[PDB]
RNA sequence: AGCUUUACUGCAGGCUGUCGCUGAG
RNA sequence: CGCACGGAGGCGAAGAACCACAGAUUUCCGAAUGAGAAUCUCUAACAAUUGCUUCGCGCAAUGAGGAACCCCGAGAACUGAAACAUCUCAGUAUCGGGAGGAACAGAAAACGCAACGUGAUGUCGUUAGUAACCGCGAGUGAACGCGAUACAGCCCAAAC
C-alpha cells in the first residue's frame, strides 16, 4: 500500500473545526483545544514570539 | 426583545398547506419553541391553534407549519394581510 | 525599659537553645502535616511582624509558606550542549527560597499585596517563611497613613515584580555604591549582567 | 416624519405603549404583505416604522416608561 | 505549656481572678504583655498574671524566668479572655500585672503565698 | 455525517454569500463576487 | 550527521564517607 | 437617503444631511464566571481563589487585552577563536510571571580626584576602549569624578 494517492482515502475523520472562540477552523473537536488561539487549553490567548521577526 | 412571529411563508407549497389543510406557514424566531410559536399566532390572528411543526431552514431561519382549528380558515386568515 | 517584644527578638537570635527550640520541635510536626499556605490569626514572630509594618487590624493577613530546600529542580538536557550548560546537579536559582515562597503565598490570596515576609525555621527538607500581606481594597487599610501606600496602582503583583524587601535584597540593590553597577536601577536595564 | 418626537413625549405611558403595538402591527402586516413579494409597498415607509418604534421605545427608557 | 511548670487548682485560679478585679477598682493594674513586662522590669508589679492558652507561646515565655530574677511572684489562668475581662478589658489579655493592688493585699499576699508553697 | 444547528446556521449563511452581484450594484457604480465557492471544487471550514 | 570505543572532555545515574534533619543513656 | 453614479420610493423650513459632546439601545461566543457545548443547550447562579463580614456572595478584589516600551524569573545554538573544550555569539533568541502611562530606581552601614572634599535617584555627554577579565589567545570591559537634564524630601519599628 503505498503511504501516497492510495493511503489518502480513508482521511474522512473530522478534526479542526471553526474555534468557537476565534473563529479560525483550528479547533480540534477531539482535542477540544484550539490550534490557533489555544481556546480549551489557555485562558490567555495563544501568541510566540517566533510569530515574527526578532527585532519586530 | 425579538419578536416570535417575523412575517407569513407564502409560496405555492405554502399555499397548498392553506387550500387544502387549513394551514398558515411563518418564519418564526429561531429561538422560538412550537409552544411560542402557538400562542403568537392565536394572538395575533386571533385564531385557534391545533398544532404546529417546527423546521429550521437552511436559510437561517425557523419556518413553523401552523394548522387552525376548523372554526378558523387558513384562507381568511391569510387574505387580510 | 526592655519591651517585651525584645524578648520574642532575642529569643529567635538562636532558634536552636532554650523554649523556642522545644517550642519549634513541636510546631513543625504540625507545620509539616499543614499545606503549602496556611493563614495564621497571629505571627509567630510578632517582633519581627511588627518591624516589618505588621499590624493588628483589618485587612492585614498573615501566612506561613512552606517551600522545599536545595538546589533548582532541573532536567537534563535533551540536545546539544556544550560542556558548560550540560550542568543539573549543581545549577541553582537565583531567587531565594524566601521570595520564591513570598510568591506562592501572594498567589493564594489573588486580592492582596506582599508587604513582607520572614523566616520562621526549616527542619531537614524545607523552609518556612511567614508572609505578611495587605488587603488594598479595605477601607481600614486605604485610610491607614502607615500602610496607604500599598494601595496605589502601581503596586498591583509587587511581588512579582521584585518590589518587596527581600526582592530588592535578591536583586542585589543593598549596596549603593561599588558592586552594584550591574544592580541599580534594574537588572533588566544593566542587561541582565547583575 | 408622520410621527415626530413631541407627539411621542405628549403620550402617556399607555398611549405610546399602545402606538407601539399599532405601529409593531403596520409592520409586520408590511413584511407579510413583501413577502409575497407585493408590489403595493412603499419603501421609504417600511423604513420609517422602524425609526418610529425605535423613537418609541427610547422615549419611553427617558420618560422612565 | 513550655513556659508552664506548675498547674494550679481551678479554684486559686478563681480567688486570683477574683483579686484581680477588684484590684482594677480599688489600686491598679497593667493590661497587656508588654505592659506586664515593664512593670516586673520596674519593679512596681505585685503580682503578674499570665495566660495559658497563649499563640504563640514566644510572647509570654520570658514572664516566668523574668519574674523570678526579681521577686515577683506570677501565676497561670486557664483562659486568655478570662485574665482579660478580669482586667477589665472586653477583648482577652495574654497577660496582666496587679501594679499596687488594693483592698485585695491581705487576699493577693496568699494567692502569693499559696503559688510559692503550689511550688 | 449530523449537523448541528449552529453549523447549519453556518452552512446557511456560507450559501447566501454564494450569490452573484445584484445586476443594479453594477450600474449604481458604472461597472465581480471574489467569494464565489462551488460546492465541489472548493472547501469551506468544519 | 548517525554509530562505536580501554580517543579527548564532560554530564546524568549507581555505590560509598561526611554534614544537616538529629534526640536520651 | 455610506463606499455605490441603478430602479422604485422617501426624508428635510416641525431646520434634514453632516460635525462635536453627552445619552439610549447594544443578539451569541468570548477572561467568560450556574452547568455543559466547534458561537448551541440544560435547570437561578461573582465559577474558581481571596479579604471584610450583618458568616448571607451581604460588601469588595483577582482573572483577560494592548504597538512596543518596563520589571521579575528560565535560558540555547549556529557563529567567532580561521579546528576546539574555557572564552565568544549572549544573559542574545526563545520560554514563564506581572505593572504603568510610563516603568524600575531613590534620600548613604555612599563616595574615597584622601579631603579643611562631594552629598537621594535616573538619564545624556565625557571619563575610556582607561582600570579590570582572558587557552593572558581570540576577544571582553566598568566605576568614582566632571559637564548637563531635572530636582525633594520623608514614614514606621522601639524607648516614653
Ligand atoms: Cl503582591
Ligand atoms: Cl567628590
Ligand atoms: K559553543
Ligand atoms: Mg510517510
Ligand atoms: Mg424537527
Ligand atoms: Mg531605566
Ligand atoms: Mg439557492
Ligand atoms: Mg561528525
Ligand atoms: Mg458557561
Ligand atoms: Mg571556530
Ligand atoms: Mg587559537
Ligand atoms: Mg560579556
Ligand atoms: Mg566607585
Ligand atoms: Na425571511
Ligand atoms: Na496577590
Ligand atoms: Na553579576
Ligand atoms: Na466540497
Ligand atoms: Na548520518
Ligand atoms: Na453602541
Ligand atoms: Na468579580
Ligand atoms: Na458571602
Ligand atoms: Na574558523
Ligand atoms: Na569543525
Ligand atoms: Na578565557
Ligand atoms: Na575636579
Amino acid at each position: 500500500t503505498g503511504a501516497g494517492t492510495p493511503s489518502q482515502g480513508k482521511k474522512n475523520t473530522t478534526t479542526h473545526t471553526k474555534c468557537r472562540r476565534c473563529g479560525e477552523k483550528s479547533y480540534h473537536t477531539k482535542k477540544k483545544v484550539c490550534s490557533s488561539c489555544g481556546f480549551g487549553k489557555s485562558a490567555k490567548r495563544r501568541d510566540y514570539e517566533w510569530q515574527s521577526k526578532a527585532g519586530e | 426583545s425579538w419578536d416570535v412571529i417575523k412575517h407569513p411563508h407564502v409560496t405555492e407549497k405554502a399555499m397548498n398547506d392553506m387550500d387544502f389543510q387549513n394551514k398558515l406557514q411563518f418564519a418564526v424566531d429561531d429561538r422560538a419553541s412550537k409552544g411560542e410559536v402557538a400562542d403568537a399566532v392565536e394572538e395575533q390572528y386571533d385564531v385557534t391553534v391545533e398544532q404546529v411543526n417546527t423546521q429550521n431552514t437552511m436559510d437561517g431561519e425557523k419556518k413553523a407549519v401552523v394548522r387552525l382549528s376548523e372554526d378558523d380558515d387558513a384562507q381568511e386568515v391569510a387574505s387580510r394581510i | 525599659a526592655r519591651s517585651a517584644y525584645s524578648y520574642i527578638r532575642d529569643a529567635w537570635e538562636n532558634p536552636g537553645d532554650g523554649q523556642l527550640a522545644e517550642l519549634q520541635w513541636q510546631r513543625q510536626q504540625e507545620w509539616r502535616n499543614e499545606g503549602a499556605v496556611e493563614r495564621i490569626e497571629r505571627p509567630t514572630r510578632l517582633d519581627k511582624a511588627r518591624s516589618q509594618g505588621y499590624k493588628a487590624k483589618q485587612g492585614v493577613i498573615v501566612a506561613r509558606v512552606s517551600v522545599r530546600k536545595g538546589s533548582a529542580r532541573k532536567r537534563r538536557h535533551k540536545a546539544g550542549r556544550r560542556s558548560k550548560r550540560q550542568g543539573v546537579t549543581r545549577i541553582t536559582r537565583r531567587k531565594d527560597i524566601q521570595r520564591v515562597a513570598e510568591e506562592r503565598a501572594s498567589r493564594t490570596f489573588p486580592n492582596l499585596r506582599v508587604l513582607n515576609s520572614y523566616s520562621v525555621g526549616q527542619d531537614g527538607r524545607q523552609k518556612w517563611h511567614e508572609v505578611i500581606l495587605i488587603d488594598p481594597n479595605h477601607p481600614a487599610i486605604q485610610n491607614d497613613d502607615d500602610l496607604s501606600w500599598i494601595c496605589a496602582d502601581d503596586q498591583a503583583d509587587r511581588v512579582f515584580r521584585g518590589l518587596t524587601g527581600a526582592g530588592r535584597r535578591n536583586r542585589g540593590l543593598s549596596g549603593k555604591g561599588k558592586g552594584s553597577e550591574k544592580t541599580r536601577p534594574s537588572l533588566r536595564s544593566n542587561g541582565g549582567k547583575g | 416624519t408622520v410621527l415626530h418626537v413631541q407627539e411621542i413625549r405628549d403620550m402617556t405611558p399607555a398611549e405610546r405603549e399602545a402606538e407601539l403595538d399599532d405601529l409593531k402591527t403596520e409592520l409586520l402586516n408590511a413584511r407579510a404583505v413583501q413577502a409575497a413579494g407585493g408590489a403595493p409597498e412603499n419603501p421609504g415607509r417600511i423604513k420609517e416604522l422602524r425609526k418610529a418604534i425605535a423613537r418609541i421605545k427610547t422615549i419611553q427608557g427617558e420618560e422612565g416608561d | 505549656p513550655v513556659y508552664v511548670d506548675f498547674d494550679v487548682p481551678a479554684d486559686l485560679e478563681d480567688d486570683a481572678l477574683e483579686a484581680l478585679e477588684v484590684a482594677r477598682d480599688t489600686g491598679a493594674v497593667k493590661k497587656g504583655t508588654n505592659e506586664t513586662t515593664k512593670s516586673i522590669e520596674r519593679g512596681s508589679a505585685e503580682l503578674v498574671f499570665v495566660a495559658e492558652d497563649v499563640q504563640p507561646e514566644e510572647i509570654v515565655m520570658h514572664i516566668p524566668e523574668l519574674a523570678d530574677e526579681k521577686g515577683v511572684p506570677f501565676i497561670f489562668v486557664e483562659q486568655q479572655d478570662d485574665l482579660g475581662h478580669a482586667a477589665g478589658l472586653e477583648v482577652g489579655s495574654a497577660a496582666a500585672a496587679v501594679t499596687d493592688a488594693g483592698e485585695a493585699d491581705a487576699d493577693v499576699e496568699d494567692i502569693a503565698d499559696k503559688v510559692e508553697e503550689l511550688r | 455525517g449530523k449537523k448541528s444547528k449552529a453549523t447549519k446556521k453556518r452552512l446557511a449563511k456560507l450559501d447566501n454569500q454564494n450569490s452573484r452581484v445584484p445586476a443594479w450594484v453594477m450600474l449604481k457604480t458604472d461597472r465581480r463576487n471574489h467569494k464565489r465557492r462551488h460546492w465541489r471544487r472548493n472547501d469551506t471550514d468544519e
